[PDB]
């Protein structure tokens, strides 16, 4: 049941390649 | 495969990159680990005396690369002459008493190895433990 | 074969027999079958087991059994308040398992002696942590548990007993509850906050008394050292502007070029240099 | 020779016995001199 | 992750393999036949 | 190549090279006596049977025809190399027979120490003991200088003694070692004679009718005792330039007789080393461990 | 260095050696046996245990059912030691898990030939003397007791009680003396190193005198043809050429 | 008590073991009660057996208890081996045993007859079961490598589960 | 009513006199089954059958090895009657074991290790007077 809308099923955290990701965030809604 | 070649000392700088862990040998993630050959009986002698008295010999490869030294609290090891549970202690102290009757014939009476030391059979505590109990059934 | 350990369980005898058994306990995490090890780590102590399987240590880089870090030896909340949270894992259920999967052949592939990608990160560290990370062993750790017929009041074991008579914890400390998954991931750990509120109290980076002022007011310096200690300590920082030097009270000013390298040398310094073997201490004005 | 091995273990189940005491040698990544009793090493 | 089940087909039958003998045709004639 | 040798199903006290270098010999804790083929495939042939006790050492004598065995068990055997069987069986120790030597060149002499403290000179056609030399220590180790005249006993009293076979006394002591020796070797030449103790000091003694009087010629470092107060034995190179000792740190330690650097430390051993031996002719090198494996290292 | 330290070093030397090369720990020790226990023991796990239904008990519900693979394997083993109709009480040995969970009858049951043959020849007469003797022979009833009724505590009502004569037979002191001592035990020479091997049993050894007494007392069992004769195309030759040519023998098989 | 634990282990707690282990439901089964609870022949023909061993064991018994006589036990054992068909059920799962029914028949045909000589009469009384017994070890001799595979997968499902896969 | 001896001969003559503390002894044994598993754990609902059966057999032992009172024909006919136990009496007749429990607390098997009980262990080498009841058999110190 919470495997859905607790916490993000099943997570691939993107690769990271030549460029940096750390800064970006994003807004709410 | 020669000592000069074999044990030349790795040239140079060290990179701090590593941590203090990081820069350990290893195997395992944990340390590095291996097999070893130890006649079984000299482990015991040493595993007992250890626990026992808290001396025992450190086993050791490269902790100087030569070795002169006990790894114990070594209070008995300088007192005790490195005694071993096996060999007979110099000297023997402090005895405790546990009633006993061998013979058999009796019934009830007889304790075999069976004998409940003699010696060995709080009131303030008695309410702490209490009032923290009453706390858990309250809790509930 | 062969647990991933703190030296902390391990033992305080050097001498441990140490027994395996092939499938023993699903973990209580990944819920897999593992190998499992118990011994005994000294003479009054419980027989620890390993419990959880040596992937997910590899993954958040813990003992088996403590789940303490292996080099700071400090709940995973902590270390992640210290550098970074973004490592993540699924909680969920099939997630949990799919990704275990997938890292499990990640780590398969890897030289085998490093926790995955956190070590990308791990090296890069001492903010506070190493401050507040614990020196020695804790052997208070391994007692045996409380006997719960004597809290009762009634164990008739007598001395024989095993377990250990004494006043339990009173279930009112939040510290109490302590769930395993928990500590694990890092919520909500009643541990790991004290640790935080702990942190916090080190006197040390607000500084900043007055603008500009890069005047550092240095106690305890001793009459061994010289200045030149000072300056080839200092000139990683920058330009110096100048130092002001007194032996009668033992105290040092000194002052840099900009503020923020006087901030720095507050933070590398604090309650941490030392030089001649002696301690260089710190303050502002 | 790799093959068999393998094989052998599949085929453990269709027939339903160890001995071996092994010693090892374990160097820690904690060390300090008050981690152990004071050895660079343990046995277990 | 291996299971404790069974099946009656799997059990052991034919473990010797049957190699050709030399009037069978084994390998040996043939390489020199024309 | 290195070569890896393994069947001893427990630990390896010591090992000889036949003095034509043709065959290895090679006995421990097991009981068994185990022949090898020095070239070839290093093919194990004969097992010698009759050892209830461990063999604690074996020797050849110079011809290669005849194999000492010392066993816990108080007796020395002496073997038939080329058909392994049994010859004589030297009954008399009261304690674990802890190491023996063959006299070479001279008529057939058999030198051996125990945990009883005493030395006994053995004519294997006699059946019985010739001399008796009452220590009042445990005696470890024992060899005969080339002359056959004096015999060099190493025990638990940190002291080599030097015994007269025609006075009878007690010629020669040495000091120079903190703590119990465990092994004694002479150089080929019968000029220098090498020791390992407790202490991890590695000491050769020269012998000769005029001595310095304090012959403590050299001291080698490196090798490592401990916990498992395993009987160490060291030898010297057919040609007296290279000194070897094993350790107890799982290093096989090589010396340089003059310069005393060290020359090779080689690993590959799992546990404590019990002896090292050279081959005859080439820079071969036997190692023997608590492994249970020998190398045989080529150098 | 003292002679004090000497004598002290000497000593621990010789209890270090002594033990290390110590006989037991010789290489290839193989020690002990497992000795029997109290029988007891196992009466007492299984009657605390009798119903795997108790709180404190738990973990043996899984150990318990795990056994049930064996089971059909000890129920064989206790069938094939079953008493004979001469024994009043065959005494078992038995392997049970340190549990309680499985009793295992380790043992078979080895008999000598023509001795074995000549106690059921007993057996034949006296059982039908028995049904011709007895005005009404009453026969058990199936089951013996009800399905609500538990299985009896061993030890609560047949360990106190009296076995109850058995089948024997009147062997006649003068002419069947030589099998007469031994005839009704349950592995009659077992402690003879005249007669049998010995504790395993195996390879007997008469006189002629036994021998012959053995074969009177087993004739009501035995065939009484002395060639081969009888058996003409009634042997088992006879049967394979009749089943392969698809006939019989007026009374032979089909 | 391991038919119990199987039965409970399951939660049927709508069946009811009995002593001489006969598998009988506590109520009228709902449909869906009746799915759940059938056994297999694996369970079944474990039942059986042990329901066999039962009936003997209890002979001996009321032997040792005084309530019977040798003679009378004697005669006990021979009916209950060549009457297994009718006093189990065995086959019911099995259908093969019949093999073994037949045989103790016709040994308790020639047996009898034999014995029944003379004045001996039809009476209940013959003992001599040597033949019986015999009969039933030999297919115990047997089934016994199969109730330990099929038992065997059985406490293995339990335990690991059915696997999933349409496999 | 006995033990329902399984011998149906006789006992030998010297049984009058060491009838009646085996009666006692073994009316002992039927006391210890019944008594039932309380608050008694497990591993302590198992002793006293044990301590009762090291009893009996010490007992004949003792009657027929110390006091002489017994003769071979009656010792054996006690150990073959089930009385008295043959292996255990075995140990003791051994150098070091006089005082043995059980063989359970000497088989080497059963331990985890392969190491006898600290059940054996000689209280000299302990050094701390740290008691000690030995989980199979109920001993604390044998030796
Ligand atoms: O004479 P009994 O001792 O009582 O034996 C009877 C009888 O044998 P006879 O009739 O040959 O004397 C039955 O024969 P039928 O009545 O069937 O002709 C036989 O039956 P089977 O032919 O099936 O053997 C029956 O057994 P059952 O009662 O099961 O049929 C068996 O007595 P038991 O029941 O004592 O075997
Ligand atoms: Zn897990
Ligand atoms: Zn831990
Ligand atoms: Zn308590
Ligand atoms: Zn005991
Ligand atoms: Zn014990
Ligand atoms: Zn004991």
């Amino acid at each position: 049941g919470v495997d859905y809308n607790a916490e993000i099923p099943f997570e691939k955290k993107p690769a990271l390649g030549f460029y940096d990701t750390s800064e970006e965030n994003y807004q709410a809604l | 495969p020669t000592y000069e070649t074999m044990f030349a000392p790795e040239f140079g700088p060290e990179n701090p990159f590593r941590t203090q862990q990081m820069a350990a040998p290893r195997n395992m993630l944990s340390g590095y680990a291996e097999p070893a050959h130890i006649n079984d009986f000299m482990f015991e002698q040493q595993r007992r005396t250890f626990a026992t008295y808290g001396y025992a010999l450190d086993p050791s490869l490269d902790n100087h690369q030569v070795s002169a030294k006990y790894i114990g609290s070594v209070e008995e090891a300088e007192k005790n002459q490195g005694l071993t549970v096996f060999e007979t202690g110099q000297k023997k102290t402090e005895k405790r008493k546990k009633f006993k009757e061998n013979d058999a014939s009796n019934i009830d009476g007889f304790l075999g190895p069976w004998a409940k030391y003699v010696d060995e059979k709080s009131e303030e505590e008695q309410k702490e433990l209490d009032e923290i109990t009453a706390k858990r059934q309250k809790k509930g | 074969d062969f647990p991933i350990l703190c030296q902390t369980c391990l033992g305080e005898n050097p001498y441990i027999r140490m027994t395996k058994e092939k499938y023993g306990k699903e973990c209580k995490i990944c819920a897999r079958p593992f190998t499992v090890f118990r011994w005994c780590p000294g003479v009054r102590m419980r027989f620890k087991k390993t419990e959880v399987c040596q992937t997910c240590s590899k993954l958040k880089n813990v003992c088996q059994t403590c789940l303490l870090d292996l080099e700071y030896g400090l709940p995973i909340q902590v270390r992640d308040a210290g550098l970074s949270f973004k490592d993540d894992m699924p909680k969920s259920d099939v997630n949990k398992e799919y990704y275990t999967q997938n890292m499990e052949r990640e780590i398969s592939n890897s030289d085998g002696t490093r926790p995955v990608g956190m070590l990308g990160k791990a090296t890069s560290t001492s903010d506070m942590l190493l401050k507040l990370a614990r020196t020695t062993p804790y052997y208070k750790r391994n007692r045996p548990h409380i006997c719960s017929f004597w809290v009762k009041g009634e164990c008739k074991r007598g001395e024989e007993c095993p377990y250990r008579h004494e006043k339990p914890t009173d279930p009112d400390d939040p510290l109490a509850d302590q769930n395993i998954k928990d500590r694990y991931y890092g919520i909500n750990d009643p541990v790991a906050d004290k640790l935080l509120k702990r942190a916090s109290t080190m006197p040390r980076l607000d500084p900043p008394e007055d603008k500009t002022i890069t005047t550092l007011y240095v106690g305890g310096l001793g009459d061994t050292i010289t200045e030149t200690d000072l300056r080839n300590h200092f000139y990683q920082f920058g330009e110096i502007r100048t130092i002001t030097v007194v032996q009668r009270q033992q105290c040092a000013f000194i002052q840099f070029a900009t503020r923020q390298a006087a901030e720095v040398a507050a933070e590398k310094s604090f309650n941490k240099l030392i030089v001649n073997g002696r301690r260089l201490n710190v303050k502002w004005g | 020779v790799a093959l068999e091995k393998s094989v052998s273990q599949k085929v453990a189940a269709a027939m339903p016995k160890l001995a071996p005491a092994q010693y090892i040698r374990y160097t820690p990544s904690q060390q300090g001199v008050a981690f152990n009793s004071g050895a660079k090493q343990r046995v277990i | 992750q291996l299971s404790k089940q069974y099946s009656s087909r799997d059990l052991p039958s034919h473990t010797k393999i049957k190699y050709r003998q030399t009037t069978q045709d084994a390998p040996e004639e043939v390489r020199n036949r024309d | 190549p290195i070569m890896l040798l393994s069947g001893h199903e427990g630990e390896v006290y010591c090992c000889k090279f036949h003095p034509n270098g043709s065959t290895l010999a090679s006995a421990g804790f097991d009981r068994l006596i185990l022949l090898w083929n020095v070239y070839g495939d290093c093919d194990n042939y004969a097992t010698l049977k009759g050892h209830s006790g461990a063999v604690m050492e074996l020797h050849y004598n110079t011809d290669g025809s005849m194999l000492f065995s010392a066993s816990t068990d108080k007796t020395v055997a002496v073997w038939d190399s080329e058909t392994g069987e049994r010859v004589k069986r030297l009954k008399g120790h009261t304690s674990f027979v802890n190491s023996c030597y063959p006299a070479r060149r001279g008529p057939q002499l058999v030198c051996t120490g125990s945990d009883d403290g005493t030395v006994k000179l053995w004519d294997i056609r006699k059946k019985a003991a010739i001399q008796t030399f009452q220590n009042t220590y445990q005696v470890l180790a024992v060899t005969f200088n080339d002359t056959s005249d004096q015999i060099i006993s190493g025990g638990i009293d940190n002291d080599i003694k030097v015994w007269d076979l025609r006075q009878n006394k007690l010629t020669y002591t040495m000091r120079g070692h903190a703590d119990s020796v465990t092994g004694l070797s002479l150089s080929s030449e019968g000029s220098y004679l090498l020791s390992n103790a407790m202490d991890n000091t590695v000491r050769v003694w020269d012998v000769r009718p005029f001595a310095p009087k304090e012959r403590c010629v050299k001291i080698f470092q490196g090798n490592v005792h401990n916990f498992e107060k395993n009987l160490l034995r060291c030898s010297w190179s057919p040609d007296g330039s290279k000194i070897a000792a094993g350790s107890a740190d799982r290093f096989v330690y090589v010396w340089d007789t003059t310069s005393r650097r060290i020359l090779y430390k080689l690993p590959g051993h799992a546990g404590s080393i019990n002896e090292v031996a050279f081959h005859p002719d080439e820079p071969i090198i036997i190692s023997a461990s608590s492994d249970k494996r020998l190398y045989m290292g080529e150098i | 260095m003292s002679e004090e330290k000497l004598q002290e070093k000497a000593r621990k030397w010789q209890q270090l050696q002594a033990k290390r090369y110590a006989e037991k720990r010789k290489f290839g020790f193989v020690d002990a046996q497992k000795e029997d226990m109290p029988p007891e023991h196992v009466r007492k796990i299984i009657r605390d245990h009798g119903d795997m239904t108790n709180r404190k008990f738990r973990h043996d519900k899984r150990v318990y059912l795990g056994a049930l693979k064996y089971m059909p394997h000890a129920v064989l083993k206790l069938l094939e030691n079953m008493p004979m109709p001469w024994e009043q009480i065959r005494d078992v040995p038995v392997l049970y898990h340190i549990t309680g969970a499985i009793s295992f009858v380790n043992e078979i049951p080895w008999v000598i030939e023509p001795v074995y043959i000549s106690q059921w020849g007993s057996m034949w007469i006296m059982m039908r003397r028995e049904k011709r003797d007895r005005r009404h022979f009453k026969r058990m009833r199936f089951p013996p007791f009800d399905d609500e009724e538990p299985p009896l505590d061993y030890a609560d009502n047949i360990l106190d009680v009296e076995p109850l004569e058995a089948i024997q037979l009147e062997l006649d002191p003068e002419e069947d003396a030589p099998v007469l001592d031994w005839f009704y035990d349950h592995q009659p020479l077992r402690d003879s190193r005249k007669y049998v091997n010995g504790s395993t049993y195996q390879r007997w050894q008469f006189t002629l005198p036994m021998m012959s007494t053995l074969y009177r007392l087993a004739n009501q069992l035995l065939t009484d043809l002395v060639d081969d004769n009888y058996f003409y195309l009634f042997d088992l030759k006879a049967f394979f050429t009749s089943k392969a040519l698809n006939m019989a023998i007026p009374g032979g098989p089909k | 008590n391991m038919l119990n634990l199987l039965i409970h282990r399951k939660n049927l707690n709508y069946l009811h073991l009995d002593y001489n282990f006969n598998l009988k439901p506590v109520k009228t089964l709902t449909t869906k009660e009746r799915k759940k609870s059938r056994f297999g022949n694996a369970f079944h023909l474990c039942r059986e057996v042990l329901r066999l061993t039962k009936l003997v064991v209890d002979s001996h018994v009321q032997y040792r208890l005084g309530n019977v006589d040798a003679f009378q036990l004697a005669d006990g054992l021979q009916y209950i081996f060549a009457h297994v068909g009718q006093l189990t059920g065995m086959y019911r799962y099995k259908y093969k045993l019949m093999r073994q029914i037949r045989m103790c028949k016709d040994l308790k045909h020639l047996i009898y007859y034999r014995f029944n000589t003379g004045p001996v009469g039809k009476g209940p009384g013959c003992g001599f079961w040597a033949a019986g017994w015999r009969v039933w070890l030999f297919f115990m001799r047997g089934i016994t490598p199969l109730l330990e595979r099929w038992l065997g997968n059985l406490l293995a499902r339990q335990f690991e589960g059915r696997h999933s896969k349409g496999v | 009513m006995p033990k329902v001896k399984r011998s149906r001969k006789a006992p030998p003559d010297g049984w009058e006199l060491i009838e009646p503390t085996l009666d006692e002894l073994d009316q002992k044994m039927r006391e210890a089954e019944t008594e039932p598993h309380e608050g008694k754990r497990k591993v302590e609902s198992l002793w006293p059958i044990f301590r009762i059966h090291h009893q009996k057999t010490r007992y004949i032992f003792d009657l027929f090895y110390k006091r002489k009172a017994i003769s071979r024909e009656l010792y054996e006919y006690c150990i073959k009657e089930g009385y008295a136990d043959k292996n255990l009496i075995a140990k003791w007749k051994k150098q070091g074991y006089e005082n043995l429990c059980c063989l359970r607390c000497i088989q080497t098997r059963d331990t985890n290790f392969g190491t006898n009980c600290i059940c054996r262990v000689p209280k000299s080498k302990l050094e701390v007077g740290r008691i000690i009841e030995c989980t199979h058999c109920g001993c604390r110190g044998c030796s």
